[PDB]
Parts: structure tokens; C-alpha cells; sequence
């Protein structure tokens, strides 16, 4: 029956809200067939009355009391869709005065339950800019935090996924600065909470191209690609990140090295420190144990080997050399073409390849320890058969025999067991 | 002239269906010494072929069908019945033993049995302890592999297995492999207790239970301090096998299957190798001394003590 | 949902009302949420149990009376939600204390099990897996001992209450049906091929292991003899919400269980009662359907219940006790008969040591120890 007519009238609001707060304020223990229905019911009303809502009303649904937040605690995803529906709908309204409050209370819940997270690793209190004073005093379980958290932040992606909302603490700035807590400790215990957040500034960037046009709407997002661009080089450079993070990253980060190639006009962006950053991490990600992250940093420094400093071009030329050798030949295809669009100019001069040094380094640290006589006849067979007939009689047999020459009961660095010039050399000199 | 001994495309089973001793397997045996012998045991579908097999010579991108310890086919989950049956033996080209033992207290087995000394329950039970016994006393290492983390059962069997061993006593290492691991069980929180658990249910089993293969050192939870864990225990993880937004894929919050496997194969071919007799045996006298063994192990008087007390 | 302690002690709007009981018991992984919660969820359609919510077993209890049915859920070491509890414990606070510990806690679980199989109707069993577990053979078999003989004192515990002729003569309302659950686990139309298999299988093994016999009275339960007593089930992404929530987010950014447990009930809730018998001269089997009151009194006398304590002592554990007992005893006249005085005793002990070993092997080398040295 409210369905059939149009948000343009005048009609009974304060009968609706009392008849539907009701039946919410009594839902708890119902079966599924009813919930859903309640559920749905107040969607209607919020979308209904457009404008029209007092504050009481998304005041008093967003509370710890409040029956609307232990409503999404059900096993079925059915009941989780209809009460992620409603803070769609909360969130979808064109009234600044009454959003704000919902805004709030959803930002004081996420507090509060960052805060328990944090006081479970203990670790001091942090938000306090975001906290709210419904949420003074409030326990949430590791499982009930950690699940409140991601649901708030996929509450949220609602109007952080629109297409044009101005509220205090922006939907960009409180992910990029407001929770950066969760990427010094809270990212080794609770992954899940950064990849969320990261995810979520990646969605709302991605629509309107990185904000790099704008590097009233403009001049408002006239510094969000350097705040991206420090962020991405920032958390790259980190050693200890997460499988799934940095895969995130690298789609990120191939994304906005190709987009900043996509026109002339972008050519003053490779002046700012910013862009510096960014690059010193592409460059730490390469040489790591993961074929597919290798891939994506070779194919995002290969997008933009012009225009690069030559400060730059040298690493790369040592990383390429390092590279020219290992097990697969997907690698060594990737950082030849890479190799190849460096001019002469700098492969040729004589300035000093570090990443060549640290396996001379390798090398002398294992040539120096005392022998450990693990190197039986069979190998030794092998080898010299292979370099004195050419036959090595082996079905990546070096890494095997590597392994298997060593033993846990009683130093090179795993990374560079998959360079072959390493693996000669040790079976040379054992 | 320096030609290699040989090579084994499948492999061959050491031990008949009947409990019988085979020797076709000093055909592929040197008189090369310091040998590693890795042995494995689980219950009826926990995954022992497939591990052994991509340990030994396989890779995750080959097919079920080529690997050398035959693994369970589409039609066998069907009928809940076992496949492999007695005890397999494979060498690799590195000189390293890999034995594929059949299920211990399968049902199948029991219920192929039953169409055929007091009742089959106690015969298929004393055939599990047997088994566990010689592997004890003739493998380097041994490999549980569980579908499911605590069963609470294996525990005890484990160490019943040890108490009644044919004979400075030799005490071989321990691995505990979780199979099928999902992305729960990849949480630090559920890691302390999992080796709080595993460290208070055998803390008197005499086994090599820890101190070596640690999945905290091979990277597998980069930011996590070796302080977090009060005793790190034998364990590894095994999962599932499996406009630049649109593409992303889905997040499952563990590493890759192919690269745990990688990780826990290059970890098992490090692992020591000590003396398992007062002489230093080559290739082909383990294969004397393992016949010995398990003729031993038929015949014994533990054994039978136990089994006359059920 | 309370404890059936707190439950006993205590009804009028739903005093008369005819109910059917039913049990929940089995192993539990170490997971968020318990399996056996989820099933009661389920067949209830409501969240019954919510989310994020010296002794380590417990019993618990929850009437629906939209559907008449009293539900008992049984948690022991066996789940690893107490094991946890049981280790952690155990961490802060000797080789044979640690075995006298483990052997009590099973004790518990085994008394615990076997009140449950005489105040209910019908009773499920979890399992993690597909594969079933050949162990529970052997801990029927040994329950089947002990109730069997403690049925004199539970039978005059209940002497004197309201349930019946044959509920006073049995100990119990009627013959049980046992009921199997397992799960996919990411195994394998073939669910049902799966199924079937299964109930062969456990019908084969439970009938040579004679635990299932032609008469439905001597049996400690009983399976249907036409209709599924074995349910599998599939994977869903119900389990682990954050894995839900975030496959939610990323679309945001671009038979049944009631049956196959309904149709058991009804036979119960119909007074038609449960006939399995194929022995070729099936007799009839004792039947009753009490109330909300009258199943009380009668659960209430049996949860209190002398005697039991000693006779629950003599039945698992006990087996290697005993095997590292008579190992150590006949391993003693050997070092007894072996041997300043030190060199002897230090050769004694070794002998011992390497002749044999168990459990108690503590309370022998001191035997042997005090011995050698009284004899100097
Ligand atoms: N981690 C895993 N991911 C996917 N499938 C798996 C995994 N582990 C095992 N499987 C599958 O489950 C089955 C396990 O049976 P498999 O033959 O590997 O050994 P098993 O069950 O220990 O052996 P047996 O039945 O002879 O005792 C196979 O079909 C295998 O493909
Ligand atoms: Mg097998």
C-alpha cells in the first residue's frame, strides 16, 4: 500500500515510524519468515519518507541497544542482505542534517570495536578524533569486533562507491588516515580488517580515475594521487605483508602506472617525491619468492621505463641482470624485454651494481663456513658428467639437490635460491 | 661409465595385501650410504598418496593419473571404500626412501573383512599397531596427516604404537600435517592454541615431536615474532586445492597451494638423518635390516600380550 | 536454552503436553560455532543459540513448543572446545598423573553418555567427516556392559515415579534410534550413492561386532529397517561470516535436515512407536509417550543417581595401564636378578630400562631402587 503512491505527499509519518519501531523492538527471538519481513518494511518507510525522517528515528537505530545491530548476527545471508539493505537506505538520503548522525554512529561502533581489538593485542587506545559517547563503555569479543568492523566498512562503500555528500571526515581521508592503525600491528594479527579498508579506498578511487584530473569538486581533490602514490610506495616497501595485500597492491599499482601514461598531460606528476616513493617500492618488490609479483612489478616499471630518472634506470639495470637467470623462463623473457628498453647510455656505464655485490656476498659467506661433508658420490657423479659429457642424467634439479644436501639439525638467503649462477656455483664448489 | 643406477616411474609395493614381505625392491638399491627414509600415516581419506606423491617426484600441475602412489578415483568416494593397500615403496633420483602405507582403522578395510582371531575389529586394529611399530623403527621421519584438527584419538594410538615397538633407544622424528586447511586456521590465535594443544597431549610420547620443522621460520606468517608461540611443535598447514578491478580475485587469507607444498617438501628433504642401528648401513642393508624388522614384528610377544587383552 | 541441572530444579502453561526427546552428541572440530548448535538452529528455524556467546562436560537443555520436541545437547572432551579448556589448564595447573586425569575425564564422558541414551527417543551423532569411526564399535560395546549391569539401582531410582509399567521394567521410554550426521568436508546423484554406502557399511560392522541383534529389547538402540538413519551435509558459506561478509562486499563493489529428523518424530509423536525387528519372529517392543511433567519426574531421580561410582570403576585407558603394569612387572625380576654398590645399581636400572616401559614405569624403578638398596 505505501508503495503504490510516490515520496511527494505529506502523509502520517509519526504512525508509520511507531508501528514499525514495534514491531523491531520486539524481533528478537522470531523466525526467519518474520524478520525478513520487518526488515523489509522499514526499508520501505526510510525510502518513503525522503526527507522527512526526524533525527530520532536514525538516532534510535543505530544504538547498542538498538535491536537493528544484533539483527546481522544471523546465520542465514538472506537476513544479513535485508539488514545491509537498511543501511543502504539510511545512507541514501539527501538530508545532510540526519545523515550526519547515522554517519557518526556508525564511525563510533567502528571505534569501539577497534579499540577492543587493539586492547586484546595490548596495545594503547587510538581513533579518538572518530569516537562516539553512545559507545563509552562497551565489550566487544575478538569474533564480534573483528565482524562489526568489516561489516561497518561494507556499510560504508555505499556512499563511498557514489557517483555525486559532505561530511566531516571524508569517506577518502578516514581510510587513508584515520585507519592507518591497522597497518602496524593489526595487520600481522587481523589481515582481514586491512584488506577490507584497503579494498574499500581501491573501490572509491578507481571511479574517478585515481583523482589525477584534479592533479568546488576539484579544488577538494586537488591532493589525493600524492596521498595515493605515498600510501601504495609506503606499504609496498614493507617486508612483512600479507599474500593476499600485496597482490591487491600490485593491481593497484600497475593500474595507476599505466593510467599515468595514458596522456602527455600527466608529464609535470613525475617531478613530485610522491611518484619517487612509489617507484623505490616497485623496485623492492622485484626479486621476491613470488613468480606472479615479480611479473607485475617487471610489467609496471616496463609501462614507465621512460620518463624515469637515471637514479632509477641503474637499479633496474642490476634487478634485469640478476634476473637473466632463473628457473623459469617467464622471468627471464619479462626482464629481457625490460632490459631491453634502457638505453646504452646507462647499461653501458660504469657505475656499480649492488644486487650482483649481495651474491658475491652469498657466495664468500658459504665458502667460508667449515664443510659439511653432505655431498655424496652420486651428486659429484652427476655433475661432472654433466660438464664433462654434457649429460646431467636428472629429470630444476639443481634446487633439489640443494635441498636435499642440507640438513635442519645442524645461510643463503631463500630468495636466491632460484638464481642459477648461485646454484652452479655451490655445486661447483662442494 | 659413470652411468646412473636407474629410474622408477611408479611404485612398487614392499609389503603384500596378505601382510606378506616382497622382495622385488633391492633392484633399485645402491651401496651408497646415508639414506633418508620418510614414512606416512593418516586414516582412510586424509590425503597420504597425493602428499607422498607430489613429496616424492610429482608437481601440483600434473594430473591425479601420473602420479607414483595411486590416489582415490571419483567412483572409490562413491562406495566409502580405501585405496591403497599394504605398503609402497619409491626412490627418487636424490636417494631419498618414501613409504605409502595403507589406512589404520579403515572401515573399508574392516568391512571387506567382514565378507570372508575372536572378531575382524581387533585384527584390523593390531594390523594398524604393526604397522606403526616397524615405521617407527625403520623411518628417519613420519608424517601424520589429519583431515580435521584434534581427533583426540590419534593421540593415544600414537603412543599405545611406541609402547609396544620390537626394541639408547632409537626414537624417530614427527610431523603433524593438517590437511585441507582452511582459512580459520591460518589465524595467529588459532595457531597458539593449536600448539598448545598438540605440545599438552604428548608431553610424555619420548618422540621428536619439536624442535625442527618450524612453518614460523619458511615465512609463512611474515610479521609474526617467534615469542608469540610458547613451543613451536612439528606442524604444517595444506589447504584447499585450487578495469584491472573488475579482475581481482576472490580472497581466501592463506598462501598458495603450490607454494605450502614447495615450502614442506624443501623442509622435509633438510631433515637429519641419525643412525638407526649400532652400524652404518648402506642402501642395500636397510633393506636386510627392514626384512628383519618386520619378520621381527609378526612374531612378536608385545603384540600378542596387547591383542590377548581385548 | 539452560543447563538440564538448572532445569530439574524447577512449567505450568506447558506441564501437560506431550513431548519427544531427543539427544545431540558426538565429535566436534575446534571451529567459532559448534555443529551441534547449528543443527538445533536449523530444525527450530529461530536462533535458538546466538552468535558471538575439575568437571569438562556439560548437558544442556531447550523445549520448543511449536513443535513439542525437548532437545539435549551433550559437550565432552571429545569437543575440542573443552579440550582446549582441559590443556590450558593443564599448562599452568607427571607421567602418571596426566594418565589418571585423561582416564577420568573419559569416565565422566562414558556416565554422562549413558544417562543420555536412557531419557531420550531418538539420538543423533556428529561427525566431522564422511568417513565413519570404527572406535565407536568398542565404546557401544562397553557402554552396553555397564548399563546392563547399574540397571537395578536405576530402576528403583525411578521405582516411585509416574512413567509407566514397561518404563519401570526397561529404565527407559523405548527403544532408542540411533541417527548418523556427517559432513561433505569438500569430499565427492553421489550424495545419496554416499549415503547409502554408509548405512551398509554401518549396518555390516554394528550387526558382526553384535551390538545390533533380531530383538529390539536386548539392543541399547536401534536403526529403521526402511526408512535414511544417515545424513550428509553439504558445504555452504553459512560458516565463517567473515569469508561471507567479504565475498558480500566484493558484489557490492562491481530431502532437508527438518525433514529427515520430521520424519523419525512423527512416529513418536503419533503413539505408533518404532518397529524394527527382522529375526523372522519380531516381538513387541514397549512404547510410551509421557508429559512435560511426567518426563521430569523421572529425569530428575535419574540425574541424582550410590553405587554407581564403584561399579563405573571396573570398565579405553584401562587397557594400557594395564599392559604398561605387566610390562614393568615382569621387566622388574629381570633387573632384580642382575645385581661400590652404585655400579650395580646404575647397571639394574639400565636392564630395566631397556627391557621394558609403559606408563608406571616411575613407581617400578622405585620399587626396584628401594629393593637393591635394602639389600645392602
Ligand atoms: N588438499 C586437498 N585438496 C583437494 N583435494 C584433496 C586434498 N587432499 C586430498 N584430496 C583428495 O581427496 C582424496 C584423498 O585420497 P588419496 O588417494 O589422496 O589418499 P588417502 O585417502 O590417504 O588414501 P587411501 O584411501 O588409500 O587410504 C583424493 O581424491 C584427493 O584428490
Ligand atoms: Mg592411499
Amino acid at each position: 500500500l505505501l508503495g503504490s503512491l510516490d515520496p511527494s505527499m505529506t502523509i502520517h509519518c509519526d504512525m508509520v515510524i511507531t508501528y514499525g519501531l514495534d514491531q523491531l523492538e520486539n524481533c528478537q527471538t522470531c523466525g526467519t519468515d518474520y524478520i525478513i519481513s520487518v526488515l523489509n518494511l522499514l526499508t520501505l518507510i526510510v525510502e518513503q519518507i525522503n526527507t522527512k525522517l526526524p533525527s530520532s528515528f536514525v538516532e534510535k537505530l543505530f544504538i547498542p541497544s538498538s535491536k537493528l545491530l544484533f539483527l546481522r548476527y544471523h546465520k542465514e545471508k538472506e537476513v544479513v542482505a535485508v539488514a545491509h539493505a537498511v543501511y543502504q537506505a539510511v545512507l541514501s538520503l539527501k538530508n545532510i542534517p540526519v545523515l550526519e548522525t547515522a554517519y557518526k554512529l556508525i564511525l563510533g561502533e567502528m571505534t569501539c570495536a577497534l579499540n577492543n581489538l587493539l586492547h586484546s593485542l595490548q596495545l594503547p587506545e587510538a581513533c579518538s578524533e572518530i569516537k562516539h559517547e553512545a559507545f563509552k563503555n562497551h565489550v566487544f569479543n575478538v569474533d564480534n569486533a573483528k565482524f562489526v568492523v568489516i561489516f561497518d566498512l561494507s556499510a560504508l562503500t555505499t556512499i563511498g562507491n557514489a557517483k555525486n555528500w559532505a561530511l566531516s571526515p571524508t569517506v577518502f581521508a578516514l581510510l587513508s588516515k584515520n585507519l592507518m592503525i591497522v597497518h602496524s600491528d593489526l595487520a600481522v594479527h587481523f589481515p582481514a580488517i586491512q584488506y577490507a579498508v584497503l579494498y574499500t579506498l581501491y573501490s572509491h578511487c578507481t571511479r574517478h580515475d585515481h583523482f589525477i584530473s584534479s592533479s568546488t569538486v576539484t579544488t577538494a581533490t586537488k591532493k589525493h594521487f600524492s596521498i595515493i602514490l605515498n600510501l601504495l610506495g609506503i606499504l609496498l616497501k614493507k617486508d612483512n605483508l600479507n599474500q593476499d595485500t600485496r597482490k591487491l597492491l600490485m593491481t593497484w599499482a600497475l593500474e595507476a602506472a599505466v593510467l599515468m601514461r595514458k596522456s602527455e598531460t600527466y608529464a609535470p606528476l613525475f617531478s613530485l617525491p610522491s611518484f619517487h616513493k612509489f617507484c623505490k617500492g616497485l623496485l623492492a618488490n622485484t626479486l621476491v619468492e613470488d613468480v606472479n609479483i615479480c611479473l607485475q612489478a617487471c610489467s609496471s616499471l616496463h609501462a614507465l621505463s621512460s620518463s624515469l630518472p637515471d637514479d632509477l634506470l641503474q637499479r633496474c639495470v642490476d634487478v634485469c641482470r640478476v634476473q637473466l637467470v632463473h628457473s623459469g623462463t617467464r622471468i627471464r623473457q619479462a626482464f629481457g624485454k625490460l632490459l631491453k628498453s634502457i638505453p646504452l647510455d646507462v647499461v653501458l656505464s660504469n657505475n656499480n651494481h649492488t644486487e650482483i655485490q649481495e651474491i658475491s656476498l652469498a657466495l664468500r659467506s658459504h665458502m667460508s663456513k667449515a664443510p659439511s661433508n653432505t655431498f655424496h658420490p652420486q651428486d659429484f657423479s652427476d655433475v661432472i658428467s654433466f660438464i664433462l659429457y654434457g649429460n646431467s642424467h636428472r629429470t630444476n634439479w639443481l634446487e633439489r639437490l640443494f635441498y636435499s644436501c642440507q640438513r635442519l639439525d645442524k645461510t643463503i638467503p631463500r630468495n636466491l635460491l632460484k638464481t642459477d649462477a648461485v646454484l652452479w656455483q655451490w655445486a661447483i664448489w662442494e | 661409465k659413470l652411468l646412473p643406477p636407474e629410474r622408477m616411474k611408479h611404485s612398487i609395493k614392499l609389503v603384500d595385501d596378505q601382510m606378506n614381505w616382497c622382495d622385488s625392491a633391492i633392484e633399485y638399491l645402491l651401496d651408497q650410504t646415508d639414506v633418508l627414509v620418510v614414512g606416512v600415516l593418516g586414516l582412510q581419506g586424509t590425503g597420504k598418496s597425493m602428499v607422498m606423491s607430489l613429496l616424492s617426484a610429482n608437481t601440483p600441475e600434473e594430473d591425479q593419473r601420473t602420479y607414483v602412489f595411486r590416489a582415490q578415483s571419483a567412483e572409490m568416494k562413491e562406495r566409502g571404500g580405501n585405496q591403497t593397500s599394504g605398503i609402497d615403496f619409491f626412490i627418487t633420483q636424490e636417494r631419498i626412501v618414501f613409504l605409502d602405507t595403507q589406512p589404520i582403522l579403515s572401515p573399508s578395510i574392516l568391512d571387506h573383512l567382514i565378507n570372508n582371531y575372536n572378531l575382524p575389529h581387533t585384527y584390523v586394529e593390531m594390523q594398524s599397531l604393526q604397522i606403526a611399530a616397524f615405521l617407527f623403527t625403520v623411518c628417519h621421519v613420519v608424517i601424520v596427516v589429519q583431515d580435521w584438527f584434534t581427533d583426540l584419538s590419534l593421540y593415544r594410538f600414537l603412543q599405545t604404537a611406541e609402547m609396544v615397538k620390537p626394541s639408547t633407544e632409537y626414537y624417530p622424528h614427527l610431523v603433524f600435517l593438517q590437511n585441507k586447511a582452511r582459512r580459520e586456521d591460518f589465524c595467529p590465535r588459532k595457531l597458539r592454541q593449536m600448539h598448545l594443544m598438540i605440545d599438552q597431549l604428548m608431553a610424555h610420547s619420548h618422540l621428536r615431536y619439536k624442535g625442527t620443522l618450524s612453518m614460523l621460520q619458511c615465512n609463512v606468517f611474515p610479521g609474526l615474532p617467534p615469542d608469540f608461540l610458547d613451543s613451536e611443535v612439528n606442524l604444517f598447514l595444506v589447504p584447499f586445492m585450487d578495469p584491472l578491478f573488475s579482475l581481482l580475485p576472490g580472497y581466501r587469507g592463506h598462501p598458495s597451494f603450490q607454494s605450502l607444498v614447495s615450502k614442506l617438501r624443501s623442509q622435509v628433504m633438510s631433515m637429519a638423518r641419525p643412525q638407526l642401528s649400532h652400524t652404518i648401513l648402506t642402501e642395500k642393508n636397510w633393506f636386510h635390516y627392514a626384512a628383519r624388522i618386520w619378520d621381527g614384528v609378526r612374531k612378536s610377544s608385545a603384540l600378542a600380550e596387547y591383542s590377548r587383552l581385548l | 536454552p539452560v543447563s538440564l541441572r538448572d532445569l530439574l530444579m524447577g512449567e505450568p502453561p506447558w506441564r501437560e503436553d506431550e513431548i519427544c526427546v531427543v539427544g545431540i552428541f558426538g565429535k566436534t572440530a575446534l571451529r567459532l560455532n559448534s555443529e551441534k548448535f547449528s543443527l538445533v538452529n536449523t530444525v527450530c528455524d529461530r536462533q535458538v543459540f546466538p552468535l558471538f556467546r575439575q568437571d569438562y562436560s556439560l548437558l544442556q537443555a531447550y523445549y520448543s513448543q511449536e513443535s513439542k520436541v525437548l532437545y539435549l545437547l551433550l559437550t565432552s572432551i571429545c569437543d575440542n572446545s573443552q579440550l582446549l579448556r582441559a590443556c590450558r589448564a593443564l599448562q599452568s595447573g607427571p607421567h602418571a598423573e596426566a594418565h589418571e586425569f585423561w582416564k577420568h575425564q573419559e569416565k565422566l564422558q562414558c556416565l554422562s553418555l549413558l544417562y543420555l541414551f536412557s531419557v531420550c527417543h531418538i539420538l543423533l551423532l556428529v561427525h566431522p567427516t564422511c568417513s565413519f569411526d570404527i572406535t565407536y564399535d568398542r565404546v557401544f560395546r562397553a557402554l552396553d556392559g555397564l548399563r546392563q549391569k547399574v540397571l537395578p539401582l536405576l530402576k528403583t531410582a525411578i521405582k516411585d515415579c509416574p512413567v509407566g509399567k514397561d518404563w519401570k521394567l526397561n529404565c527407559r521410554p523405548c527403544p532408542p534410534r540411533l541417527l548418523f550426521l556427517f559432513q561433505l568436508n569438500g569430499a565427492l546423484s553421489p550424495k545419496r550413492r554416499l549415503q547409502h554406502a554408509l548405512e551398509d557399511q554401518i549396518y555390516r560392522i554394528f550387526r558382526k561386532s553384535r551390538v545390533l541383534t533380531n530383538q529390539s529389547i536386548n539392543c541399547l538402540f536401534t536403526v529403521p529397517a526402511n526408512q535414511a538413519f544417515v545424513y550428509i551435509v553439504p558445504g555452504s558459506q553459512e560458516e565463517d561470516p567473515v569469508g561471507m561478509l567479504l565475498d558480500q562486499l566484493r558484489s557490492h563493489c562491481t530431502f532437508t535436515l527438518r525433514e529427515f529428523l520430521w520424519q523419525h518424530v512423527e512416529l513418536v509423536l503419533s503413539k505408533k512407536g518404532f518397529d524394527d525387528s527382522v529375526g523372522r519372529n519380531p516381538q513387541p517392543s514397549h512404547f510410551e509417550l509421557p508429559t512435560y511433567q511426567k518426563w521430569i519426574s523421572a529425569a530428575s531421580k535419574l540425574y541424582e543417581v550410590s553405587k554407581i561410582l564403584s561399579s563405573i570403576k571396573v570398565l579405553f585407558l584401562d587397557i594400557d595401564t594395564k599392559f604398561s603394569e605387566n610390562r614393568c612387572q615382569k621387566a622388574l625380576p629381570m633387573a632384580h636378578s642382575a645385581y661400590v654398590h652404585k655400579n650395580q645399581l646404575a647397571q639394574a636400572l639400565r636392564v630395566y630400562s631397556q627391557h621394558a616401559r609403559g606408563p608406571a614405569f616411575h613407581k617400578y624403578a622405585m620399587q626396584l631402587h628401594e629393593d637393591c638398596y635394602k639389600f645392602w
